[PDB]
């Protein structure tokens, strides 16, 4: 996403991705899942209150990370 | 002393 | 809670230990050539100097042992790449170069977590005696100052009696041992009769080219 | 063989001089080599390998930083010509025009 | 715009192919001082060298009295140290 | 060439565990191979 979108909204996550789950010791926890969905909805409803190519990757985006949770959530 | 540990080998340690 | 996340990753008990220096430099070389090939000037210059002391501050924390110092390093440079080169620099180039760096950051976090081996000294070519080997290694030779900066670099970080004169002729007498070995192999594994002629299509392919030249 | 004989005393002289030094300041055996002694020569050569590939390069970048200067026309010279005949009208818009 | 530059010797493609190769040549260099450093062991890796101190001045003080038949006998001495590696391993040890 | 590999490798033993001492002692082994040629043509030679 943020090589396509390369804004700054969506720096937080790559940032994030690299300092906060790859290092956690166990597995990247509940909160960790829990932040990028959140923040990725709201960036979806951000856009769409104020181009034609907004959000289709933040879509993709959104459905992968609830995909993860209905495996980490069946094991 | 460093300097005479290095210059020290003989013919005795390559033998069997 | 930040104290306590960190501490968990300097000091747990879960740590397979696991060595990713060879390929998170890989990452690195490929870097490099993005940058140099595609210079397409300030902006490249200054890039490959980055590069280029990143490099060598990652050798240092790999031949000390460090881990706190790795994690410190990823903060830094997660920072800094993710800053610098989407406010201040701003292109399928600078596309790479970031998926490239992607990898190196995550293969870099994997050492922080896993922690570092315990033998960490020894060539990466020179484990297997066989013909990619040898072909490999000499080839590392060729590129101009490699060789050299790798032995400096190791004398400064690892501990030694040695001076450099000694520590380098140490390195040199290793390289054509090894040399010699990888052939004494090849020749064991693919014998030759005695009193054989060398076939002529080996005569006329070496010595075509040079006399070409 | 007159410069094999002063050769030989070159280097057995310069031999000379190190196996002195390391009377006069022995050190211990097995002692590391101390960290400042390693920073300042190793630090030296790597430097200078970096200011023998990138400062070249820097410097000639260095020069393209320069300017351009306006060449604004001194005259400006203007003919209306009818086919082959002498021009109907002619101008010369100088420096204040 | 017009240009004149005052440095423009070093322009041209021309300039880029010069670089890379003032870079292979002094490459070669630099690895002169790295490479076989470990064929010259022998002769300078020696553990007392005043014998052969010795040897050196005695054949310049025959020279300054002009006693040239023994500058060639004494000749004879140091060549024949350095055309047999063993018996440099003799005359350079420590006698303590 | 099978015997010096072990000397060489057996520096960098010693420089890992850090047992400096043993680093010198085996630094006077390999110089002093490199110093006889005639101590390097027993050293390496075919053991069969
Ligand atoms: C078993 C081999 C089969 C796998 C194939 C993969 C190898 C690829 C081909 C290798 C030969 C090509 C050399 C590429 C770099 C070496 C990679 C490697 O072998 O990986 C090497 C890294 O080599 C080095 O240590 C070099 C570090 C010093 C250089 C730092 C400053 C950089 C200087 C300038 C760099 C700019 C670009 C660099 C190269 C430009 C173009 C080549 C592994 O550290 P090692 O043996 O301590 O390890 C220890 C135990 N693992
Ligand atoms: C000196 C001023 C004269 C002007 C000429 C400018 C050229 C100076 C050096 C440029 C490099 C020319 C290459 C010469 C070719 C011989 C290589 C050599 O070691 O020749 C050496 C010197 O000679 C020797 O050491 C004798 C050994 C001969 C070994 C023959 C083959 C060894 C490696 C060849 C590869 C074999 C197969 C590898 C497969 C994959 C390789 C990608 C010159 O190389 P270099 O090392 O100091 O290279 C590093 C920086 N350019």
């Amino acid at each position: 996403n943020h090589m396509v979108t390369a804004s700054a909204g969506s720096l937080v996550l790559p940032v994030l991705v690299f300092l906060w789950a790859m290092l956690s010791i166990p597995r990247p926890s509940k909160r960790f899942w829990m932040t990028a969905i959140v923040f990725t909805e709201i960036a979806v409803v951000v856009k769409y209150l104020f181009t034609d190519g907004y959000i289709k990757y933040d879509l993709v985006q959104l459905m992968a990370l609830f995909f993860h949770r209905s495996q980490l959530l069946c094991y | 002393d460093h300097a005479t540990v290095i210059h020290s080998g003989d013919y005795f340690l390559f033998e069997s | 809670p930040l104290r306590r996340f960190f501490h968990d990753i300097l000091h747990t008990k879960y740590r397979a230990a696991t060595d990713v220096y060879a390929l998170m430099f890989l990452a690195d070389v490929v870097d490099f050539i993005i940058i140099i090939f595609g210079f397409w000037p300030e902006a490249f210059l200054v890039m490959l100097l980055i590069q280029f002391s990143t490099m060598v501050v990652d050798r240092a924390l790999y031949l000390r042992k460090t881990v706190l110092g790795k994690l410190a390093f990823q903060v830094a440079l997660v920072l800094a790449i993710h800053l610098w080169m989407f406010f201040i620099l701003p292109n399928v180039v600078a596309q790479l170069w970031y998926f490239v760096k992607c990898i190196y950051f995550a293969l870099s976090a994997y050492q922080i977590r896993c922690g570092y081996p315990t033998r960490i000294l020894g060539n990466f070519l020179t484990k297997k005696y066989n013909h990619l080997n040898l072909f490999l290694f000499q080839g590392f030779r060729l590129v101009p100052f490699l060789v050299e900066l790798r032995a400096v670099m190791d004398w400064v970080w690892t501990d030694t009696t040695l001076s450099l004169s000694s520590w380098m002729c140490v390195e040199d007498i290793y390289a054509n041992i090894f040399i010699i070995k990888c052939s004494r192999e090849t020749e064991k594994k693919y014998p030759q009769p005695k009193g054989q002629k060398k076939k002529k299509i080996v005569k006329y392919g070496m010595g075509g080219l040079i006399i070409l030249f | 063989s007159w410069m094999c004989v002063e050769d030989i005393y070159a280097n057995i002289f310069i031999i000379k001089c190190s196996r002195e030094t390391e009377k006069k300041y022995p050190q211990p055996k097995g002692q590391k080599k101390k960290k400042i002694v390693k920073y300042g020569m190793g630090g030296l050569i790597i430097l200078f390998l970096i200011a023998i590939i990138w400062f070249p390069l820097l410097f000639m970048s260095l020069v393209r930083s320069v300017v351009g200067v306006v060449n604004q026309p001194i005259d400006v010279t203007v003919t209306l010509k009818l086919g082959g005949y002498e021009p109907l009208f002619t101008m010369s818009a100088q420096q204040p025009s | 715009k017009v240009s004149p530059p005052s440095l423009g010797f070093l322009a041209g493609y021309g300039i880029m192919g010069l670089y890379v190769s003032i870079v292979l040549v002094i490459g070669k260099f630099v690895r002169g001082f790295f490479s076989e450093i470990s064929h010259s062991i022998m002769f300078e890796e020696l553990p007392c060298v005043d014998r052969i101190l010795k040897l050196c001045q005695d054949i310049f003080l025959v020279r300054e009295t002009r006693e040239l038949e023994l500058e060639e006998e004494l000749y004879a001495k140091l060549i024949f140290l350095y055309r047999s590696p063993e018996t440099m391993i003799k005359w350079t040890r420590e006698k303590e």
